[PDB]
């Protein structure tokens, strides 16, 4: 199956900059390439059809060209209300394999994230479960590394996390790493910690707490 | 002091073109005034650009 | 557009050939089919852009003082012939651009017919505008089909032993 | 034995879109613009004899305005009437102004 | 105007059967082609099927393998998307789109799907899971002083083991909205969703300001309020 | 009209193929040549029937009271621009119908060229628009030439043993 | 112009054939392709030179007494529609002569296609508009391809033994 390889995975640019989004293939889709504007919680809209012409209703801030396999989505009229994820659809031929998609974000200043942690309360330990929450706020970009260690030993395969969307005013992000524990596993271990690795931090800042300090 | 076979009120234009969009009031050997400003007459084949 | 791609390095003509044999590669513009196409292209230009002007006394087309019916007649008269010349501009130049693509397709079809009338039992097409020569073709053989002086009976016994075998 | 003889055309990387019947916009190798979208900004006095009506219009030279005394028995091919022209004499009225001026 | 309205969604078990709908209005349904494109959570778009106006040219994707059936009716101007042999991977939001047809502005002669799909509907959420409706379990989080020079302290509430998604979580019944971050729900080992919500507050208002994390669930009518202190 | 007859049962496209082998018969519309023809047909429509209107203030064209020379002047221009638009209607639409037959002939010629560039040593024409395949061609072989993914070197040794023998 | 020269002695039609065999030589006009071409030629004449006149009351176009603005309006009106009819005369008749050369090329291409669909394995082209028949072709064989009643399977085993050998 032909895979619509896009490059890069995410573009960070401010208002007024030029965005270059590429989407290659393995055959001739010079007149059979469709670009869409996918938004979270909204219906998709056809941006550029046939990789050469503009869809009606869309203003002239967007542009694009390319035939054979090389294509370029050039946005010289980028507005702050037009930040969304774009995808390329192959129309020649069936099956209609979609691309990976490039998430367009606003270029902001890299700030130092504030490391937070949460011990388990008494309402959760009496129910028969346990969970350690590691909160990260005010970090940019989303490429942040977070690792877990229990009693000077790293663990994996039992941790989850959630990433918030981009704010419209502060343009920040939030991350809450949740570790899955139980009632018997909480009394077995004593020391819990959360490693925070960020590009803006000159030293890895971590927090630790004991099981008896709830 | 120049040579021009067509006179127009917004600047004289040469008469080597069949149409114009400068002004409707003309004098002499002038092109015809049309509302279409873009008339790209192709002088060759279509652009087919290489694969690699 | 069944030509897959043209030649960007050939800037000495509108058409030509790209040879490839043991003596090397290269591009050479055809002196026959290119000159026969410019006579059809430039003949379309001089009957439109040259000697098509009218030198006569016109009337006033823009007015500052609104008089009434006398100005309302010539306003509908002038706006008609402007739109009639604009409709003829959308009729001529859009058809001249449409015929030029058909002219370059016909000049390619005449070039495919001139090459096809000399390479029946000697070569076959490939599908991308190239011909698969089934015999030895040096630089003199390339210039024989380019100048139209190629012989079919000379290379007949050589290419037929490798075409269907 | 064995060779390769290709039949192609010239390709230009910097083309322009044209107007045809089948499509709306299609890029070609080379194309010219048949509409003069630019001008020199100044009127040439060759080969046509251009007259400069700076202080008078055509009607002011026909009636005898004192600001056009240099146009005595002067022939021309095209009369250029400026927008800053005015009359500094006895005022007149021309019924059917486009009739006598033509 | 041109608008596509989807229907037939809801909650189903892995192994059932449904029949989606695509209500069309504002245009002639018997002249344009239809299709079926979904959107998987965490993945991109995925084309499934394609039908024509003559109902003779029907195509399917590689992941379908005849498990789905797509039909239409010119008398009702709607689609018939039959869903059979479902699994947990098919839990996504389905959409129906209209093909463009040509390369011009308005396609008076409708062609095929070679020039994109300019019409998209709102879509409906189809959840395929064997878990039933369960109320949320609110767990508070005890805050603590972390930033010495800044003097800030974070606090929140954990909404775990609920079904289905989502749950509108706020603070003080919508009174505290500044600095409130809503995290998306993630899948657990038991198949139930779980999210969280925090709010940036200074450390001076820990023992004075009362922070009540309100949790309200619509289809289960469960309202559990836990004080965060 | 050298196609003897079309296909009335194929209502899912303007063009297509009619296969016939040991696995049965049937009709299938070509997704490549049909869509490439509607882009040339519908491109002729939207530049004529759409965005070609003029919104401006016109004058009175019908009069009940006969005045004289002022009404005789505007009547001669109005009867001309109606006849000039009628002559342009007999110039455009009659040529647009003439080019559409030439467009469907060119789309058939491009379909004959796309099929002819893959069936040189594998098949031959019959005379009624059909190709006589000299080898085994199943339903996957029909869809290979329909989608343009047919290979010439694969079925070369099979059909050449039955073409000239 | 790839026909090298026509036939001046054939005055009984626009097209035809020139046969040459053991029974003598001669020229014979094709009754099929000539009559199919006049229907396209004479169809272009009667929609232009016939029933295209306008019978109505016109105005005075030439004046001896110069009145002023009333005569200056109709002078610019009359000189435009004369030039508009002259521009349409240079648009129609120049394209009608251009299409007629393309019509005679298409009628020759249909004649080459009608002869090409019956002489695939029986004959080959020569390059000057003539076909090299590789089998015995008497006067009845010439009239079979002229009337379109030629059979390909009859003369297949005779011409294939001398085409590639």
């Amino acid at each position: 199956d032909i895979q619509m390889t896009q490059s890069p995975s995410s573009v960070s640019a401010s208002v007024g900059d030029r965005v270059t989004i590429t989407c290659r293939a393995s055959q001739g889709i010079s007149s059979y390439l469709a670009w869409y504007q996918l938004k979270p919680g909204r219906a998709p809209k056809l941006l550029i059809y046939g990789a050469t012409r503009l869809q009606s209703g869309v203003p002239s801030r967007f542009s694009g060209s390319g035939s054979g396999t090389d294509f370029t989505l050039t946005i010289s009229g980028l507005q702050p209300e037009d930040f969304a994820t774009y995808h390329c659809q192959q129309a020649d031929s069936f099956p209609l394999t979609f691309g990976q998609g490039t998430r367009l974000e606003i270029k902001r200043t890299v700030a130092a994230p504030s490391v937070f942690i949460f011990p388990p309360s008494d309402e959760q330990l009496k129910s028969g479960t346990a969970s350690v929450v590691c909160l990260l706020n005010n970090f940019y970009p989303r490429e942040a590394k977070v690792q877990w260690k229990v009693d000077n030993a790293l663990q994996s395969g039992n941790s989850q996390e959630s990433v918030t969307e981009q704010d419209s005013k502060d343009s920040t992000y939030s991350l809450s790493s949740t570790l899955t524990l139980s009632k018997a596993d909480y009394e077995k271990h004593k020391v819990y910690a959360c490693e925070v690795t960020h590009q803006g931090l000159s030293s890895p800042v971590t927090k630790s707490f004991n099981r008896g300090e709830c | 002091t120049c040579i021009s076979e067509c006179i127009t009120p917004n600047g004289s234009i040469p008469n080597d073109k069949p149409f114009q969009n400068v002004n409707k009031i003309t004098y002499g050997a002038c092109p015809k005034y049309v509302k279409q400003n873009t008339l790209k007459l192709a002088t060759g084949m279509r652009n087919v650009p290489e694969k690699q | 557009a069944f030509i897959e791609n043209g030649w960007e390095g050939m800037i000495d003509g509108w058409y030509g050939f790209r040879h490839q044999n043991s003596e090397g590669t290269g591009q050479a513009a055809d002196l026959k089919s290119t000159q026969a196409a410019i006579d059809q292209i430039n003949g379309k230009l001089n009957r439109v852009i040259e000697k098509t002007n009218e030198k006569f006394h016109q009337i006033e087309k823009e007015f500052s003082e609104v008089e009434g019916r006398i100005q309302d007649l010539e306003k509908y008269v002038e706006d008609t012939k402007i739109d009639l010349w604009s409709y003829n501009a959308e009729l001529l130049v859009a058809l001249e651009n449409q015929h030029t693509i058909d002219l370059t397709d016909s000049e390619m079809n005449k070039l495919f017919e001139k090459t096809r009338r000399q390479l029946r039992e000697n070569a076959e097409d490939m599908g991308n505008g190239c011909f698969k020569i089934y015999h030895k073709c040096d630089n003199a053989c390339i210039e024989s089909i380019r100048n139209g002086t190629y012989d079919h009976d000379v290379y007949r016994d050589e290419a037929l032993n490798n075409r269907f075998q | 034995p064995t060779a390769t003889l290709c039949l192609g055309h010239h390709a230009v990387p910097n083309g322009t879109l044209v107007k045809t019947i089948t499509d709306d916009q299609i890029e070609v190798t080379n194309a010219t613009e048949l509409v003069q979208s630019s001008s020199t900004g100044k009127i040439c006095n060759n080969p046509h004899r251009i007259l400069d009506g700076i202080d008078c219009t055509l009607i002011d030279a026909l009636l005898g305005d004192p600001h056009c005394d240099v146009f005595q028995n002067e022939t021309w091919d095209l009369f250029v009437e400026r927008s800053k022209a005015f009359s500094n004499c006895y005022p007149y009225d021309v019924p059917d102004y486009a009739s006598l001026r033509s | 105007e041109v608008q596509l309205v989807e229907s037939g969604g809801g909650l189903v078990q892995p192994g059932g059967s449904l029949r989606l709908s695509c209500a069309a209005s504002g245009f002639t349904f018997s002249t344009y082609n239809m299709n079926w494109v979904r959107q998987a959570p965490g993945k991109g778009l995925e084309w499934l099927s394609y039908i024509s106006t003559s109902s003779n040219t029907i195509y399917y994707a590689d992941s379908v393998k005849g498990r789905f059936t797509i039909s239409r009716d010119n008398a009702k101007n709607s689609l018939f998307l039959q869903m059979n042999s479902l699994r947990d991977e098919d839990t996504a939001v389905y959409y129906c789109a209209r093909d463009r047809g040509c390369s011009s502005t308005n396609c008076y002669v409708v062609g095929y799907y070679f020039y994109g799909m300019d019409v998209w509907g709102q879509g409906t959420t189809v959840t395929v899971s064997s878990a039933s409706t369960k109320g949320p379990s609110v767990f508070p989080l005890a805050p603590s002083s972390k930033s010495t020079s800044g003097g800030t302290a974070a606090l929140g509430c954990l909404v775990k083991d609920y079904f289905p998604e989502p749950v509108t979580v706020s603070w003080n019944s919508g009174a505290l909205t500044s600095g409130v971050h809503t995290f998306p729900a993630v899948l657990q080992s038991s198949g139930l969703y779980s999210l969280s919500s925090v709010v940036t507050v200074p450390s001076s208002s820990l023992g004075t300001q009362t922070y009540i994390c309100n949790v309200n669930h619509k289809p289960s009518n469960t309202k559990v309020d836990k004080k965060v202190e």
